[PDB]
Parts: C-alpha cells; structure tokens; sequence
C-alpha cells in the first residue's frame, strides 16, 4: 500500500523536492495542502504518499535528512516548501564534508537515532506500508554513508518489506568529486545486502538527453531532478492509480531481480520530445517502444548494447491497449535475441495503468536490470584500488575510524559482483 | 438503459484520463519553459 | 441524609432486622323435557 | 392547542 | 480576531472559541439524546428569558 | 398489569437506563407533552393522561442524575424517583457499601416501594449496573440484599457490565467485581454478563462502525433489555414472562450467570442487500462472533439456551432453526439437557431510534443462554485478583472505609467455589 | 409497507450522512482557516 | 435450485468476472441497479433486490476497488467483495503460504455462507490466472479447502494459462508450474484460456484495430455464458455441470479441457454470411476458433462436447456431426468412437451495448479434450526447465517458507502430466 | 463537591493566580465577578471553584498566604486580581526568607490562626466540602513552610477530605537557592505524613516542554505557571463538568495509590504543540496516546524509562469515543510492558469528561506514580546529606526554636520514602 520517502544529502533532497512537486501536482495537491485535483482518483489511493490532516491538508511521508542546514533552508524556501512536515526536516550543526566515514560513523550516527524515531513515527502511521524509498547520491558525503546507514538499520526492524533506493551515480566524465570512488565503493556492498532493489541515475545521460533528446540549451538541475522523479512517479504509478494489468514495487523487483544481489537497475523513461518535434512525431505503443529501448533515451550512461538484458519491465501510463504492450515487447524479444539472456524466456514484464501522466497521451517508465552495470561496478572498481593501492585521501577515514579491512571488504564485494554480473552474461 | 448508463465515455476512468489529457500542461512544457527562461535572462544581460 | 431536614423520616418500607420489616407480598385470606 | 399547533409547525 | 487574541494569551494550541464546532459544548448524553435541543429547553435559564417564549411542557 | 420495576445503579446504569428509556417511550410512543395499553408494564398512567416510567435512578454522584434533571427527560422522570447524593464512591466497595450507600438505601427502599404499591401484577425488578465501580458494587449489593429480604421471592433480573478480559477502565475493577460477586450470586436470580469487549467488536464487525462508544453500547443493552421484555408487553405466539425464562435458565441456584447474543445486529448499509432470514439469523446468534460476552463458547457445553424471537417469524422457521443448530457439531451441549432450548415468539418487531446506528429488521433475536464456557470470565477476573492481592494492592482505601480485612478472602473463597461448581456442572455423569 | 420504510429509512440515513459531510467539511474549513488567520497573526506579533 | 457460485480470485479473475456478470444482468434481464431464470446465479430479496452468487478475492484492492466504483457498485453486496492488504507479487509461496494463509480462513467464510444461501448448489466456477501470485497461490489454497470441505462437489476452473509465445511475467512458467499440482488433484475441470488464441481471433474473425483486456474479457464472459446458459435457461438438450463433467473427462487426472466459440463477426460481416449450424461448427472446430492457442492437428481428440444456442435445431447439429466425423483434418482416438455431446437452448447470445460481437441468431460454444494439449505442457515445463537449471528466482519463493522441494514434485507431476496424455492418445 | 483553595508563596500565588484565570475563562466570568459563558455547563458546577454573592459576583474560594505582601500587592494588580475577595488576603509583613523555620514557627505560627479562620470560613460555607487544594514550592520558605503548616492544621482538623498539594520541586540545573534540598526535606515528611496526593513539578521540565514541543523562544513564569494550571484544570475538570465516564479526587486517589506512603505522583499534559506546528498536528486519541508517555511530553525531569509505572492515570477532556480511548491505550500497556509493573495488570486509568479545555478539541492531563520520582528523592538527599555533614546553614534554622535531630529525622523519612519506592521498583 504506502510507500514512505526519505531523502539523503543534497542530491537526494533536491531530487525528492522535486518528486513531491511532481506528486502534488498530479494529485492536485497545492503547496499549502489542499486538494484542487480533478477526479476521485487522485483521492482514491492518496494515502500511499501523502498523510491527511486535521484541517484537511495533505502532507507528504518524507523525511528530510542532511548533515547541512542549507539544503533544509532552501528545500523549505521553494515553490512547495511549506508542504512538508516541519519536524521530519533533521539536520546537524557541522555536515558531513562529502565524508562517508562522518556520515555513516561519527557525525551521521549522532543524528541517526531521530532518524530512526521519525521512521518508525512515520511508518507506525501507515496502516500496512508497502516499504521505504530513499532518494541519495552514491558520490556524496551523507546522501551516500548516511543514506546507507539508513538502508542497514530500517533492514533489520522492517526485514519483509521493500527498501527502494534511487542512487545516482557518476561517470569520470561527470566526476565532481575526487572521493566518488570512494564513497561508491563504500556505499555499494552496503546497497547490496540492504537492498532490494536499487535504481541507478547517471548525470552523463541526463546531460545526453537535455542535449539531444529534449533539445534543451542549458538544462540545470530544476530539469534533471525534474526527469529523476518522472520515473519515480511512474514506478509507483500502479499503486497510486487502477489499471488494465496492475503492479508493485515488491511485484517489479521479484520479476526483476533472479538473483539476490542483481539489484542494479537503470534509469529509464519515455516518451521524451523536444518543442518543436513534440507535434512531428505520433504517440504511440509503437513509438514508445522505439524510444524507450533506444540507449539515448534510458539514462544511465552505461549502454545496454554493451550487455544483455537480465530482465526489463515496463511500466506503461495512459490509454493504451494490451494486445500493442504485448506484441511491441515480443517482437523485441524476438528480433534481439543475441541481447536478451536466453535462459530466461520472456525477458521483459510488462504493466499497464491506465492513468497518463500531465498532458501526455501515454507514456512508460522502463526498469532494466542489464549486465551493462557491470561497467560502471568495474570502472568505479579500478578507480577505489589506484587510490587505495596509494592510501591516498584514505587518511580521513582512518582517522573518523573506519578500519583498513573495511575498503579490502567493499573491493572483494564489488570484484565479486562484477565477476557474478559477467559470468550471467556469458553463461551459455 | 445499460447503454447510457454503461457508455465507456461515462465510465469514471474515461473521464479522468480525458481530463488529464486535456489539461494544458505537461511537465515537458516547463522543461521547455526552462530554455525560455534562459532565453529571457541572456536578453536582459544584453540590454543590461 | 436527604438534605437540610432536621432528621430522616422513619420510613414504613424497610428496615435493617428482617422481623419487623414490612414483605411486599402480605399473604392474606336441569330436568329433561319429555 | 398552541402548544401542539407550534409542535405540529416544527 | 477575539479569538486570535485568546490564542496569543495560551502558551499552546488554541483554536477559535467563535468556530462551531467548539462553541458547542453540549455532552455524550446531550449529543446523541437530545440532538436538535435548544439552550431554551434546559432546565436552567438566564433571567431575561420571556416565560411566554418559553415552552409550557411539564410532562411526556 | 404485567409490570416491570428498572433500578439503574451507578454511571453504568444510569447511562443504561437512559438508552432503554428513550427507546421504552419511542416504542411506546411517549412523547413530550404537546407533540395499546402494552405501556402498563414500564409505565404508570396518571389519571390526567400523563406517563411516568418505572425506574429508580440512583447515584451517589451529582454528576450523571443532574445532567438528566438538566436534559429534556426532566419532564418525564418524576422529580423524586430519580436520586441523586453528593460523594460518590470514587472505585471504593466499602465506601459504596458501609459509609455512603447506607445513608441513601432507606430512602431508595422507600421510593422502591411507593412504585410497587402502584402495581398488581409486578413480574419484578431489573438492576442496570457495571460492578466494576464503587456505586455499582457496594451500593448495587446493598440494595439488592434489601429488595431481596422485603419483595421475597419476586424475580431479579441484574444486568451487570464485568469488566472484559483485556479493557478495564480502573485498576481497582477486579476487586470490586470480586467484591460484588458474592451479592450477585446471592440475592440475584438472573445475571446477565454484558462485558464492553465483545459489545465494541461486535459493532465493529456488523455495523461497520469504527467508532463505537458508550452511547452506541447503551442503545444496544437497551435493544437487547427491550427484546428480552417484548413478550409480556406484546402479543405473540409462544409469550415468556419474567419467571417463564426465570425457571427454564436456571437449573441450579449457584449457576445463573448467563450470556447474550443479538442478531441480526446490522447497519442500513447491508440491511437491504442481506437476506435475513430466521434460520440464517439464528446461525448468526450462534456464532461465536455475533455475542454480547466475551468468552468463546466452544470453551464449553450450553446448560440452557433461551431464545427471544420477535417479528414474523414462524415457530416452523424457529424449529428448523433449533434442529439445525442441534445437528451441527460446532454448537455442544451438555448431556443431561437434552432438550436444552427454550424459545419464544412475539409480534413486534424492533424499534429502531432515530440517528442510532441499528438498521430496522422484520425480525430480530435474543439470546439468555446459561453455558459452561462462562468460568473464562471469572478466571480471568481471579487470575487477576490474586496477583493483586498477594502483596496488598489497594487494600488500605478499602479498609479505611469500615470493613474487615477478611472481606478479599471470602470473596476469593467464593469465587473458587463458583468455579468448580461451573467445570462440575459440565461434567459427564 | 416494510420494503416501502426501508427506502425511506434509507433516504433518511443518505440526507443525515450528507449532512454529517457538510458538517464536518465546514468544521474543517473553520480549522483551515482559523490556523491560517493564526500563522498570519502570530508572524504579525513576531514583527511587533 | 441450479445453483452455481462463481469465485474470482486475482486481478485477472476479477476482470473476468466483471465481464461475465455484466453479461449475465443483460441477459437475464436483470438491472445494473439490482432490480426464475436468475436463481441460477443470483439470491431473491424480500425487497426484490437480487444479489449475485460470486464471490471477489484478491490480496490487493485495485481491482476490488474498481468493482465498487463501477457501475454495478449498487449490484454487489458490500461483503462477498473481499480484498487483502498486499498482494502476492507474482509468488506462488507468498499467495499460498504467508498471505494467502491470512485471508483463505475468511474467504471459506464468504464461501460458506454463499453455500448455505445456495440449496441446489450443483457446484463452482473459479476465474484466475494461473500464472500470477494471487491466482495461483489463492487459487490453490481455495481449491484445496474446497475439496476437502464440499466432498465430490463439481469445481470448474476458467483459467488463463501462460501462452505459448505472449507472457507478461518471467516467474509466469513457475507459477503455472506450481499451481498446475493443485488445478491437477483438487479442480474436477480446468479450462484452458491462454490470452494469445483469444487477441488472435479478436483481430481476425471481429476486426478490432486494438484488441485489449475489455475485449478478450467480454469474449470469456462470452463463453462462460454459453457455457452456463443450458442450466440458466431450457433447451432442446440441457446440459447441466455434472451432466456434461462425467462425458468431458474420461480419466481423473485427464481433464484440462480446450474451448472455442463460434461465429464471431463484426456487425460489417454479419449481414454478408449464412451463418448456418454447419457453418458455425466448421468455424469453431477449425484452427481459427479455439481461444486456447493449441493446436488440435497436432494430436488427436478425446471427447468433444458443443452447447448451441439460438435458433438450433438437433436435426442440424446431427448433419454438423455427421460432416465433421469425416474430414481428414480432425482424428479421434480409437477407444472414443462417440466422442460428441451436444446441447442446444433457444435463447440466442445477447450482445451488449457498446461491444464488438455482432448480433447473430445462432451460436455454438465448443469445450473438448484433446490430445494435442500436451504441447502447451510440454512448452510450459521446457520453460521451467531453462528456468530451473540456473536456480533464477527460487531465492524469491523460497524465502516464503516454501522448500526447494515443491518445483521439483511439481516437475515430476507435469512430466506425469505429459506421460499420461501420450499414453492415453496411443492407439492400440 | 467543591475544591477550596489556598496558595502560599510567591510561586505558589502565581501559579494559584494563573489556574484561576483558567477557571474563570473556562467558567466564563470576567475579573468584574460576572458570568458571561454561553453554555449551561459552566453554571452548573460553578460552586465548585467559586462562590456566589448577592449580585451574582462569583468570588474564588480561594486563600492566598504569603509572609511578603508583595506578592499580594503584584496578585492584586493583576488582571484578575479584582476577583478574589479582600478579607482572604492574609498577609505579614516579614517574609520568610527561604527559611523554612521561619515560614513554619515563628513568622508562620502568628498568622496561620489567620488564614485557619478563613480556611473555616470556606469550609463551612461549602454545601459538600469535596478537598482542599494547595499551590506552593518546596524550595521557598513561605511556600515549603506554610504550605506544610497549613496542610497539618486542614488535616487536624479534615481528616477525610482530599488535601490535594501542587509542589513545585526544585532541581539542580534551576537551583537559585542554596537552601532548596534543606526546605525540600523538612517539607517531603510533612507532605507524606498530611497529603492524600502531592503533585510534583520541575522547573527544568516546565522550560523543556517550551524548548522543544512548545517551541517557545523566551518562555517565561507567566507560561510555566500557566501550563501547571491547565494542568491543575485538568485533574479537577470532572468535578465541574459531566463526562461519559466520571471521576474526582477520590477517585484518583483510589486508583493511584496502591500504598499509602506511594502519593508524590508525576504530572503532564497533553496536547502540546508548538506556534509553528499549529496546522500540521491532527487531535484524535491516536496521536494524544502517542504523545501520552513522551518525555518530551512528560513534565517533571525524570526519565520514565529508569522507573516502572506503579499507576498511571488520565483526565481525557472533550468528545470521543470510548472503545480507542480503551484500546488505543490499552496498546502502551501491550506493547511496554516492562515498563509497567508486571504484578498489576492494566496499570493505566481512564476518565471522560466531555468539556474541553477552551481553544482545545481534545485534550488529557497525565498522573503518575512513577518509581523514577525516587529519583529526585534521592539526588535531594544527596545534597541534603552532604551539606548537612558540615553543619551548613543551619544557625538560621536552629536560633528560631528548631534542633539538630529534626533535620535527621526528616533524613531518614527521606531514605525511607526512596527504599520504599525502590523496593517495589
Ligand atoms: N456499557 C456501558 N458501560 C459503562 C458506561 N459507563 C460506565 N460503564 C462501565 O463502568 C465501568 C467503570 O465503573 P465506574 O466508572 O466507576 O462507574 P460506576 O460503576 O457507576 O461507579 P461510580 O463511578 O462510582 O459511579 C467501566 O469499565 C465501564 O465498563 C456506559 O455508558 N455504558
Ligand atoms: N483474460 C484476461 N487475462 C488477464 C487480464 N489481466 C491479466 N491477465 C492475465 O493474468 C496473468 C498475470 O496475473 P495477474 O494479472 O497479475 O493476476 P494476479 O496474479 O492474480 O494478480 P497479482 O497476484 O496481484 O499479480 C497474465 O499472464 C495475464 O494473461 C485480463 O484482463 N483478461
Ligand atoms: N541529479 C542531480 N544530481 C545532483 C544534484 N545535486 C548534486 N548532485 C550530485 O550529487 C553528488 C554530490 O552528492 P551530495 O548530495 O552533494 O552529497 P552531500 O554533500 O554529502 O549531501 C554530485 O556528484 C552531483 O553530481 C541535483 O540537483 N540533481
Ligand atoms: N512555576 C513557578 N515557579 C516559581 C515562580 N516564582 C518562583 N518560582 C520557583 O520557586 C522557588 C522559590 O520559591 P519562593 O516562591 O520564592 O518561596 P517563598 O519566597 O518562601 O515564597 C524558585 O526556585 C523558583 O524556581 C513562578 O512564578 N512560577
Ligand atoms: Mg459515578
Ligand atoms: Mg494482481
């Protein structure tokens, strides 16, 4: 039923701005609260984000987390601030300093304990929650430790129920960070056996599609954040409308994940039209299925003709027929067999809800567990062993405590996830 | 009677998708509207 | 008891030793033609 | 019977 | 804004005493027994009350 | 003719009397002035056309009787008749019973009486009360104990709220229930177990109302008070007076605690959907889900089931029904009562109030049924009590009030004794 | 005559239920904006 | 008397229940609004209203939801209309184990009370999909509850098996797998319904440019209709449940059961066709009927039963045998030599407001066991197997308590499946 | 049933001045002494609190004592200082001096025959005198000494009346007098040998509650004060107004005191929000149960965790319905149950009164006979020992008819008290 949102470090506190933004607006919901929404939909299945209130407003199950007041300052000074709750807004004096030892150890550790009281405030709220989201970015200091944290104590008091994590991820190109290996190499082995299902969110593609598929001069981050939480909206577009062919997140990862650590999806959406090609092209099943499993489109720059798909599903949003949803997504699985993994027969899901989005005839969200992963796990792989070969910038964590065996641990599970990622790719 | 209480169009879903159909804008349009904001803030850096 | 009165009334219905105590239930005292 | 005609207005 | 100025005097939570729902201060028993009765129909009365107004019922 | 005197002790009983009342004069069409002869039972007539109930209203605390001076019934209720003192007995037994509750009792015993002289056919009395208070406990045994030793061998009726097995609104609750325990199996003919539990989850279920409360709980004691009374009043097939049902529930004078069950008990929502039919309504009684008490009754065998039909339903329906019910292992009874079924038929149907959450029915069923499975309550009650006194909980207020220390271990001794006479009762000869 | 009172009975308990909506609708909107006038006053005050 | 209680269970049996009642008010003349040809499946009110004998039953409430918002809300009665709180996300353990356990006490509630309202309760007629969470663990469940509480009562299953090519889920072969043990031991007659067969003949025999669950539905509805008609209403030929059970299955382990329904025409080609008894049952007996994409050539026949309806006469249906016996396209086994039931009734399909089939005045619904059934098995198990060999998902299903020893039993029991009907279509 | 008040002390008169500001607004009487409520409830059981006069002046029934008449003078000018009545204004002219010996012997002793006529007065004027009800602080000397003076005459002279006692209680991280642990011991023994129930209040709780859940910047006396007297409001409110399930002191103390010397109970409130969370907090039972136990809620500073619930009480005030009011609170009993003693089953009490507080929908003051107030005994006794040991500050006390060995006795009752609490801890 209820999904329940929390956001780490300032990527994933922007990110998830905008997604409640994004909620509000396609359940009617204004800044203040109130319901102005068009239809009894909207009302029907609210209770999966939002908690009602006395005086009739509707707030939103986030929890906003951050080591840095500014983030908290300026996500209550936007457009939709005042919506949230004011005291699930926790933050400490001193941040974490793009650190994952003083966000995951010492600095993060002193806060996670009202972290956990408004999680369980929250979760208890909920009459049988479908499970827990957290929007972060692997990169950060406490997006990343203490998003992850978060992830490994809620495992152990709420073991049954889904734990989403929406991280984003860098690209060398994109690097903004000399720590990213670090801190991803960190925050990986602990995503892995916390869990169950992780989306992953590359810059280097957003930036991609703003420049080629959307056509957009100087995206900036109000349109990056904008594109993340299309698909966090579509995801959970089935629990929060009816459908043809319903489905849920914890019905998305047992179809999407055939083994327990192959949890890495990667971000995709569609359709995505520039102004002036919006009135070229027609919408359809058909086009949606062009644009989705084109590798300009899905953004994570990791490209899927360099892999196969593991699994795929697709969530579709409008009015559509399934008899077109069926056979688009055979026909692709009949004419690509060399990219989806034979052993596995039907390799995409597909799901229908028969709410379109803003102004859009329909539209799909597509959820990829490829091998091509397997890229960026190496690559982040070999950059974490040149620093740590050096023990460069490595003296800050031993001396907010983390330990040397730790960073041989988060090696050997990131080298042994990539060796089970080839080895079910290359398995005849 | 079934045919004009059971009309498709009559039915709640086909409402509600027409509805969000028809409203004015996507969030592809203030996507755009970011490029035409940026448009109107290079302009005012020119007359400034 | 009652209120302001002076003392109670000695009322008739009942009192605490069951022997004088008033019971509810007094049981008390052709021919034929032809 | 004011009484019951006011009861019978109300 | 009475109402507002009783709220700034309480430290905490104040609603609006003028609002309905608090005006009304009537009990469980008075609620659900007696819905539709007036402050007229109680047993005690202000002084001004014109005894003509008044209902001259005295049994059921 | 046929009458019936109500004693509502206590907050309980007074909240009890009140629902019964306003649904004693909706039934019987009492209405405020300027708004059958079956309204002889609850009713006394003045000559002048006017109708004042046959209830005593009684309580140590201003509060509940002077908020029902102050509401609208003050015009129906005779200005005496309804008592109210000035300290109540604040969850104290002793103080309810030897300090405060003796100086109203002559008073009340007068009243009592001056009501019973006005009728002829008096069937008996009928004590609403929750023992789980002081004024409820001490002063409901008080005034038993008298009605007792004055009106002899009348029949008494106690519908008394025990505290439910989890839910107890005071911590002193199973003192005051043990306390009163012994009055109520002494000087008390029939006992009507009317926990709050089982009431709250029954309104759950079936009306489909999430938030049941003391008025909803009051309107259906008062619903089951008025189904169990109906027969007298009303003109029916098979009519039960208060000593018809005295005889066939109870076998033995120690085992008369007995459970009830109200059907069907449904909201408007499913009341036109639903078929309610007299079989199907009485495989609803007998659920363990449509009771009144919260004690499951496969933890036992029935001693006595009593039915109270009223409505239009056949004696063939009613028959059919108790051979259904025979047939199904699911519903025991105990092997010396073969015929363990006493049923009655009446021609009125319910009467709903208006606003209450009850849906009319053509047909309703009460139950009065005397069951084995009954001793769940009163373990729970002394498994309780023993914990609470083995180290002297609470036992000062009550020894400061003028009673014996000894008091708690009589109790206990008798309700030991009530429950090894309930698991004998069930025993296989 | 019975079939004929429950559709009464039941078009009673509808109006009593709209009823209780707007009552409830209207005590929530008072809520609204009393709280509003609040947050407005006690910012006033904070300034003062 | 001739009563008949229909359980839907998952989304896909309750869709399937919307378009099979709204078909059956039509038909018997009885109103959206709720206002004895009825008693077949639905309970007289003192009031006059009447009440449907079904029963909904899905662990999560869209499609309960649904039901109750749409047009026959007033219909269905408040209870009867039984959802859960989180669904079984296409597991098999959790529908049948975990959660499954925590609704079924309640459903065989409904069940029983629906049976005790019911006195000539000739049996049920279960509508679910086999290869999702819900209908196949709660499928089971139900199913074995019944069988070991209602005795030797007749048990239909409608069900919608995983197609041949066309899927929508990846642990859709483990589900079909699993609960083909429980539609093999506990279900008198299981009807086979995969969705391929039905979009195909939608598209070519109606001439539906975008074929959807809306229409596939109103042609199960279509058939169950058909099906249900010669208790509903007198015929020439009645042919009740346990009149037609005994002459479809021969053996207690042989009784999946193809179907196929005839004439479907468009309004445009309904007035250029004599559609004749003949023609009708050349059509239905033809690879362009059946809604089951299995091929009957491909094996051989063991009892067919056909149930007209319209103006049919059985001098007609005795040529339309006599013709078909004939034809070298369709074989029999040698032990069957009768191999026909035939029933007729005079009233003719109604077609409903806004639907796609046309109005005809004659009809034939074909239900028959063949042969040739064994290869949709024998693709299903060759599904598992891929599946199986590498252990993909099992981790899902056996973390519901369920052993890694119930898809090998269930392995065992389809190969016993296959060994059975090759043994029994072996000559002499 | 009426409730006679007296408040003795600077603290004690103002919090008894700001509790009959709480009366007179829920009652609705101006400081004029007229009534202007809109209901019919607040006539009532107006005679409670207050008593009418020939023009229909509601006049408190209460008794101010104070050594300093400063406080008399401050009361009296206050808004609601024009209601009480002139002669009830006790007052000396040397105050005490946070001498207890002085509040309780020799400045005291001359006029407590004084405010012994008035509290005559009062009582004998009450139809059914229900209790007594003092306010003052164990910390002070006229508060502790009178307060504890006064409670011994009443209970000479009432033995079987409620003599409810507010004390405030200090605390370390509040000490502003050096002398506190001294008044508070000579002052504990009198409370536990004269009090029916004796309701502690911490200074440090008071601000903390403004710190956090109140989110007030600069709280002050006048909001602590009136914080206590919605509680004060609170745990009387059903005396003065019916309720689906009624109570009074009695009861209370029935129901909290499973042992005699067990009465210093606990003391909360609830709800409480802050000006900023104004809109974002929903009244229903759910989230009063949630905040029930809360220590952010909780208003003495001892932590409920280190102590087990002997008993628990609660004074719901306004309209709900019973069943959640039993079960939603019925859960913390399920659900915490090491922190309930084991050996006394539902260790929590409920009472329904259906008037609210005003500006409140909802709302429940909270009583309770927590082992954690052992606590506080003990880090006074520490103190009082330690200083004691020196011989410290005690010329003051002894040159005004005291001796050596009563400071020992009142000691050793102390330690009594906390072993007493301990051992059923
Ligand atoms: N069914 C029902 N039970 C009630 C009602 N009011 C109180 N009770 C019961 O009374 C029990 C508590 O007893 P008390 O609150 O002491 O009331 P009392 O028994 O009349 O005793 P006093 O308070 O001295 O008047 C609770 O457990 C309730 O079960 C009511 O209105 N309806
Ligand atoms: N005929 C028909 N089949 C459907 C329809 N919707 C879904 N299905 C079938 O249902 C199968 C998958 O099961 P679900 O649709 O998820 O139904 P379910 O498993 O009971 O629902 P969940 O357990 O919550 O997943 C698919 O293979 C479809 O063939 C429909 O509208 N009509
Ligand atoms: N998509 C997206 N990514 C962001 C945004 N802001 C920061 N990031 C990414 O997040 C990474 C930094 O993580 P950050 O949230 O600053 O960690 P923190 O400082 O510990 O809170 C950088 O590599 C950025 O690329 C944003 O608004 N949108
Ligand atoms: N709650 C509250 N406490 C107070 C107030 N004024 C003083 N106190 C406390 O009372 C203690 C002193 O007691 P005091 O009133 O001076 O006693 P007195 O001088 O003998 O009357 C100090 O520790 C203060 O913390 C007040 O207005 N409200
Ligand atoms: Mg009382
Ligand atoms: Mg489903």
């Amino acid at each position: 039923r209820e999904i329940v949102s929390c956001q780490a470090g300032q990527c994933g506190n922007q990110i998830g701005s905008k997604f409640w933004e994004v909620i509000s607006d396609e359940h009617g919901v204004d800044p203040t609260g109130t319901y102005q929404g068009d239809s009894d939909l909207q009302l029907e299945r609210i209770n999966v984000y939002f908690d009602e209130s006395s005086g009739g407003r509707y707030v939103p199950r986030a929890v906003l987390m951050d080591l840095e007041p500014g983030t908290m300052d300026s996500v209550r000074a936007g457009p939709y601030g005042q919506l949230f709750r004011p005291d699930n807004f926790i933050f400490g004096q001193s941040g974490a300093g793009n650190n994952w030892a003083k966000g995951h150890y010492t600095e993060g550790a002193e806060l996670i304990d009202s972290v956990l009281d408004v999680c369980r405030k929250e979760a208890e709220s909920c009459d049988c929650l479908q499970g827990f989201q957290l929007s972060h970015s692997l990169g950060g200091g406490t997006g990343s430790g203490m998003g992850t944290l978060l992830i490994s104590k809620l495992r152990e008091e709420y073991p049954d129920r889904i734990m989403m994590t929406f991280s984003v991820i860098p690209s060398p190109r994109v690097s903004d960070t000399v720590v990213e290996p670090y801190n991803t190499t960190l925050s990986v082995h602990q995503l892995v056996e916390n869990s169950d299902e992780s989306m992953c969110i590359d810059n280097e593609a957003l930036y991609d599609i703003c420049f080629r598929t959307l056509k957009l001069t100087t995206p900036t981050f109000g349109d990056l954040n904008h594109l993340v939480a299309a698909v966090m909206s579509g995801v959970t577009c089935c629990l929060r409308f009816p459908g043809q062919l319903n489905s849920d997140l914890r019905k998305l990862a047992v179809n999407l994940v055939p083994f327990p650590r192959l949890h890495f999806f990667m971000m995709g959406f569609a359709p995505l039209t520039s102004r002036g090609s919006q009135q070229y092209r027609g919408l359809s099943v058909a086009e949606l299925t062009q644009q989705m499993f084109d590798a300009k489109n899905m953004m994570q720059a990791a490209d899927p003709r360099h892999g196969r798909y593991l699994t795929a599903s697709a969530l579709f949003r409008g009015r559509m027929s399934t008899k077109e949803v069926d056979e688009q997504m055979l026909n692709v699985q009949n004419k690509n067999s060399s990219y989806f993994i034979e052993w596995i027969p039907n390799n995409i899901k597909s799901s229908i809800c028969d709410i379109p989005p803003k102004g859009l005839k329909m539209s799909v969200t597509f959820i990829g567990n490829n091998t091509c992963i397997q890229e960026m796990f190496r690559r982040v792989g070999e950059q974490f062993t040149g620093m740590f070969r050096r023990k460069a910038f490595l003296h800050w964590y031993t001396g907010e405590g983390m330990d040397e065996m730790e960073f041989t641990e988060a090696e050997s599970n990131m080298n042994d996830l990539v060796s089970e990622y080839q080895q079910y790719q290359d398995a005849t | 009677r079934y045919s004009e209480e059971g009309k498709q169009e009559n039915l709640p879903k086909y409402r509600t998708q027409d509805v969000f159909e028809q409203k004015g804008q996507s969030f592809l349009q203030k996507l755009y509207d970011s490029n035409a904001r940026q448009e109107e803030k290079n302009r005012e850096y020119r007359l400034e | 008891a009652y209120g302001g009165l002076f003392q109670d009334p000695p009322y008739l219905s009942s009192d605490l030793d069951p022997k004088k105590t008033d019971p509810y239930d007094k049981r008390d005292a052709r021919v034929p033609p032809g | 019977r004011e009484l019951m005609r006011l009861s019978a207005a109300k | 804004k009475a109402d507002v100025a009783i709220s700034m005097k309480i430290p905490y939570l104040t609603m609006a005493v003028s609002s309905d729902r608090l005006k009304d201060k009537a009990t469980v028993y008075r609620k659900d027994f007696m819905k539709d009765a007036t402050q007229a129909e109680y047993r005690s009365l202000t002084y001004k009350t014109n005894l003509e107004d008044l209902n001259p019922s005295y049994a059921y | 003719m046929r009458e019936a005197i109500c004693i509502h002790i206590g907050q309980a009983g007074c909240q009890v009397g009140n629902a019964c009342w306003e649904l004693f004069c909706l039934e019987h069409g009492i209405q405020p002035d300027g708004s059958d002869d079956a309204f002889n039972t609850f009713f006394s007539e003045t000559g002048a056309g006017k109708h004042v109930p046959r209830c005593l209203f009684l309580d140590l605390e201003p509060t509940v009787v002077d908020e029902v001076r102050t509401g609208t019934y003050r015009q129906l209720f005779n200005p005496e008749q309804l008592v109210s003192g000035k300290e109540d007995a604040a969850n104290n037994y002793a103080r309810g019973h030897y300090t405060i509750g003796k100086e109203i009792v002559d008073l009340a015993l007068d009243r009592i009486r001056k009501l019973a002289d006005n009728c002829t056919g008096l069937q008996g009395f009928m004590v609403f009360h929750a023992v789980g208070g002081g004024t409820g406990s001490g002063l409901g045994a008080l005034l038993l104990e008298r009605l007792s030793v004055d009106y002899g061998k009348k029949s008494k009726l106690g519908y008394t709220v025990y505290p439910s097995p989890q839910v107890s609104t005071a911590v002193v609750e199973p003192y005051n229930c043990v306390l009163s325990t012994h009055s109520l199996l002494e000087h008390t003919d029939v006992a009507t177990m009317l926990d709050n539990e089982a009431i709250y989850d029954l309104t759950r279920r079936s009306l489909d109302i999430e938030r049941p409360s003391y008025t909803n709980v009051n309107r259906l004691i008062g619903q089951v008070v008025s189904s169990l009374t109906a027969s007298l009043r009303f003109d029916g097939a098979l009519n039960v007076d208060l000593t018809e049902f005295q005889t066939n529930l109870v076998p033995y004078p120690r085992i008369h605690f007995v459970l009830t069950s109200y059907a069907p008990v449904v909201s408007a929502e499913k009341a036109y959907h639903e078929q309610l039919s007299v079989a199907d309504i009485t495989n609803s009684v007998f659920e363990p889900a449509g009771m009144l008490t919260k004690c499951d009754p496969r933890h036992g065998k029935y001693m006595s089931c009593c039915l109270m039909y009223r409505g239009d339903v056949v004696p063939k329906d009613v028959n059919a029904a108790i051979a259904t019910i025979k047939t199904k292992r699911t519903i025991q009874f105990v092997d010396w009562c073969p015929t363990g079924f006493k049923c009655g038929i009446n021609y009125q149907p319910p009467t709903v109030v208006p606003g209450g959450d009850l849906a009319k029915v053509q047909r309703a069923v009460c139950m009065i049924a005397n069951s084995t499975a009954i001793a769940e309550v009163f373990a729970r009650i002394d498994h309780k009590f023993d914990l609470m006194y083995s180290k002297r909980a609470f036992v000062h207020w009550y020894v400061g009030e003028g009673m014996e220390e000894g008091e708690f271990s009589e109790a206990r001794e008798d309700l030991a004794a009530l429950e090894k006479d309930y698991e004998e009762v069930g025993a296989e000869s | 005559r019975n079939a004929s009172m429950i559709k009464t009975q039941l078009h009673e308990r509808y109006v009593e239920r709209v009823r209780r909506l707007e009552r409830h609708q209207q005590e929530q909107d008072a809520m609204s904006r009393h709280i509003e006038r609040l947050q407005m006053e006690e910012k006033a005050e904070k300034l003062r």
